[PDB]
């Protein structure tokens, strides 16, 4: 008994990204567990360190930075990949996490405001000075977070960038 | 049973059953209007008479929901 | 119908050592 | 001309039925 | 007779004056001037014919502001014939021009908001028209101008770019035009009306003719259990 | 936004692979057709997690195809655009519709309409440019962009941006 | 095409609905009541408990007491002698105190009555067009 109900429109803003990212999500062991949204500087370690295993197992059976995940891709990666070549060459332009010490600090960081994974994920990926910033870049985060935590986390995570 | 089934491809939406899908397949685009989805498209051979068949009950106010998985 | 799918299969230049195992409880 | 050759409800061109055919890992790196 | 009939009454004038010809007010005044009235009365009063008075009737039955009543009549020195009656029931008006001018200002809301959004591309050769949306994916290698997956033909942006304060006005405009309805309709909130019918309204007859051949009397049938849709009130 | 999802895959064998080394060219196949691929529930799929922990269910030979349909689960990142999101690229492509802003493998698209009034279209200058007098627009420069929309096709999405909001413009 | 190949597993018959037909409508696959009257009300559409009853009940005897009557829902309107005449329903009303009432159930009636019950000419009527006409 399944036909056509009203569905709520994805939307960043209100925090409803849909049927398939919602907040808890079987695994494919059928355990139950959160969505894991990443920020820039976190996604391009994982799938930085995805890529050396890949070519390690293929091997054994900043502009510096940019040239050498370039010629990692085309050498662990087959075919069509002109999309993974973009999304790395924009993940080491838009990160200001270089080391992966800065990483795990941030997300200790923002671990404990206990916000929802996309506001955690926006707010590392984000440079934002100010909390008005902040505010009006994610309105998810209005009225969830006091100004002055806001100001100080935005400060602490000013004060660990790198580069 | 192989020789008795020894034809035409459509597309069935999944949310509702019906051969409604408009398929762009030149711009690889799938619609189904009045379900507002283009991500829920599945295609089936079907006899071309299976086709007429399921066309002639919708005609009749009939609505032969083909889906693809048993509840 | 064990029969036919190796003969499809072979026919479409599949190596020759049947890997083949009927859902009937799986048997080999 | 083929080598093989409101209710709810189950003439749609589909199907040996009675059983399937599964393919097996564990006898192909055997075989060879 | 009562406060509350001077105010529905006028709410009807103001009503079919504006948003209606010059026909349906001598139709409707009539009815409003007298009690349940029947067909052939009618066409007498007013000078017009069936097919004349046809329409006038049909446009306003269906925007219930005119009810009809047929019952079989028995006169002596003619065979029984069946008679049509108009009368005006105030609780079925009312309420349809309460759901009329709220669905008005609605639908201009709605075509103000709808203007306000990005206008949509549409196509010149086969008029079929593309949201912004629906035009991002049309985009060529050059990335000139949208291209029409059918024709192929350059995309021609919309007009409704510059009606953004023109709607604006004629919304104004209504609701101006409209205040006399909103009000009248606030005092009869306020009060609580008894809804007609057939034998309520002949209570307050003014016969039009000396001699008319419709009785304006209703006799029921005796222990007659049959009912009609929309026969009774509460 | 960049997640960690947990996907699964419907993959055919043609009969030419059933060999030893079947479960190698399966991992091939998983590696050249969901890798860099788009997918409108999912969104684009970057990479594949866990390459030597793939698991297999036992394949089905289909009856008149003679391939082997084998159900592959597998951990992938993924980027899933989202309306309401801030997200931030550099400029592509130009014209007088508008510029193209390049986030990861998607291209959000900035319609004339959307970016503020002083933001003035000039072609003369070569390569053609949104000119404001408090900054400028043009190829290779970043741009902060809010998605407004996402039409997410089976094998294909779109989105387009706007700059009108404060806080949103040249970087 | 892109879409996934699935072989069809069920055929769920039903009715379609005045929404789905609008909505619906648009190789190439192309693009687009007397039982059940006797058994519920004609005036509120209630189950009268069905054919034999012939009054809509009101007021029914309370299981657990005799004598003591319970108020249901319902409107007291003695149902009609449904009968099919032709291609319309013809409903026979039988007075209490003799020819019985006899009126055509209009579609728009049983419309509005099934509509009532607790998933799966434009021209003539604009202008004039008496009733003997329509
Ligand atoms: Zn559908
Ligand atoms: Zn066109
Ligand atoms: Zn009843």
């Amino acid at each position: 008994r399944r036909l056509k109900k009203v569905e709520e429109e994805e939307n960043a803003a209100t925090l409803q990204l849909g049927q398939e990212f919602q907040l808890k999500q079987i695994n494919h062991q059928g355990e139950e567990e959160e969505l894991i949204a990443l920020n820039l500087s976190e996604a391009r370690l994982v799938i930085k360190e995805a890529l050396v295993e890949r070519r390690r197992a293929f091997k054994r059976s900043r502009e510096k930075e940019l040239e050498s995940i370039d010629v990692l891709l085309e050498q662990t990666t087959g075919g069509n990949n002109k999309d993974l070549k973009n999304t790395m060459q924009y993940l080491t332009n838009f990160s200001r996490f270089r080391d992966q010490e800065t990483v795990g600090a941030v997300i200790q960081l923002l671990k404990s405001t206990g916000l929802h994974p996309f506001e955690v994920a926006q707010l590392g990926s984000l440079a934002c000075d100010t909390a008005d910033e902040a505010k009006t870049l994610i309105p998810s985060l209005n009225n969830k977070i006091s100004d002055d935590e806001l100001e100080r986390i935005l400060k602490e995570l000013s004060n660990l960038e790198t580069l | 049973a192989s020789f008795l089934k020894e034809a035409f491809r459509v597309h069935i939406c999944g949310i509702c059953g019906l051969m409604t899908v408009i398929a762009k397949l030149n711009h690889n685009q799938f619609e189904c209007k009045g379900c507002d989805n283009k991500i829920d498209i599945y295609q089936i051979h079907i006899p071309y008479a299976a086709k007429l068949l399921f066309q002639e009950l919708m005609a009749m106010n009939i609505t032969p929901r083909l889906y693809t998985d048993r509840s | 119908r064990i029969l036919g799918t190796r003969a499809l299969q072979i026919s479409m230049n599949a190596p020759v050592f049947i890997p083949l195992v009927i859902r009937r409880e799986d048997w080999s | 001309q083929s080598e093989e050759t409101a209710e709810l409800d189950d003439i749609l061109g589909q199907m040996t039925g009675a059983f399937d055919v599964m393919i097996d890992e564990e006898s192909l790196v055997k075989y060879m | 007779d009562r406060p509350i009939d001077d105010i529905v009454k006028n709410l009807l004038k103001f009503v079919v004056r504006g948003f209606y010809g010059g026909s349906f007010v001598l139709v409707l005044d009539a009815i409003l001037f007298h009690s349940v009235l029947a067909e052939d009365d009618l066409k007498q009063l007013l000078s017009i014919n069936k097919t004349e008075l046809g329409p006038l009737i049909a446009r306003l039955r269906s925007d219930r502001l005119i009810s009809i009543h047929k019952q079989r009549e028995y006169p002596p020195n003619s065979k029984s014939v069946e008679r049509v009656y108009y009368y005006v029931k105030y609780p079925h008006a009312i309420d349809a021009i309460k759901w009329k001018v709220h669905q008005v200002v609605q639908r201009l809301k709605d075509d103000l908001d709808k203007n306000s959004e990005p206008n949509g591309y549409m196509c010149p050769i086969c008029l079929t028209k593309y949201t912004q949306l629906e035009a991002v994916q049309l985009l060529n290698f050059d990335r000139t101008e949208f291209l029409c997956s059918l024709c192929d033909e350059p995309l021609v942006e919309d007009d409704s770019g510059k009606k953004n304060k023109e709607k604006q006005d004629k919304l104004n405009r209504l609701m101006d035009q409209i205040q006399p309805i909103i009000d009248s309709l606030k005092k009869i909130d306020d009060s609580r009306i008894e809804e007609n019918t057939f034998e309520i309204a002949l209570a307050r007859l003014i016969p039009p003719q000396n001699q008319s051949h419709a009785a304006y009397t209703y006799n029921p049938k005796k222990g007659s259990t049959m009912f009609r849709p929309g026969d009774s009130a509460p | 936004m960049f997640f960690i999802k947990d996907l699964s895959l419907n993959i055919t064998l043609h009969p030419s692979f059933f060999g030893p080394r079947m479960k190698q060219y399966l991992k091939t196949k998983l590696l050249e057709e969901v890798e860099g691929s788009c997918t409108g529930k999912f969104g684009y799929i970057l990479c594949v997690l866990d390459y030597d922990n793939i698991d297999i269910q036992r394949g089905r030979i289909l009856p008149t195809d003679g391939s082997a349909e084998f159900n592959v689960k597998y951990r992938a990142v993924v980027f899933k655009p989202f309306k309401g999101e801030v997200v931030d690229g550099t400029v592509v492509s130009c014209s007088q519709h508008g510029f193209e802003v390049q986030v990861g493998p998607m291209k959000v698209f900035v319609t004339k309409h959307l970016m503020p009034q002083d933001l003035t279209f000039n072609a003369g200058s070569n390569p053609p440019s949104y000119q404001s007098s408090e900054d400028v627009i043009t190829i290779k420069s970043r741009i902060r962009v809010k998605i407004e929309g996402c039409i997410s096709q089976v094998s294909s999405i779109h989105a387009i941006g706007s700059i009108k909001e404060d806080y949103l413009g040249a970087i | 095409s892109s879409a996934p190949l699935r072989t069809v597993k069920e055929v769920q018959f039903g009715l379609f609905s005045p929404e789905e037909v609008r909505a619906i409508s648009v190789e190439c696959p192309g693009h687009f009541i007397k039982k059940v009257c006797e058994c519920v009300c004609m005036h509120c559409g209630k189950l009268l408990l069905c054919k034999t009853k012939m009054v809509c009940e009101t007021d029914v005897p309370s299981e657990d007491d005799p004598t003591q009557l319970v108020s249901r829902g319902g409107c007291g309107n003695t149902q009609p002698t449904i009968r099919k005449d032709g291609l319309k329903l013809v409903g026979s009303w039988k007075k209490d105190r003799d020819e019985p009432e006899l009126r055509v159930l209009s579609t728009e009636e049983i419309l509005n009555i099934f509509k009532h019950i607790s998933v799966f000419l434009e021209t003539l009527e604009h202008n004039g067009a008496p009733h003997h006409a329509i």
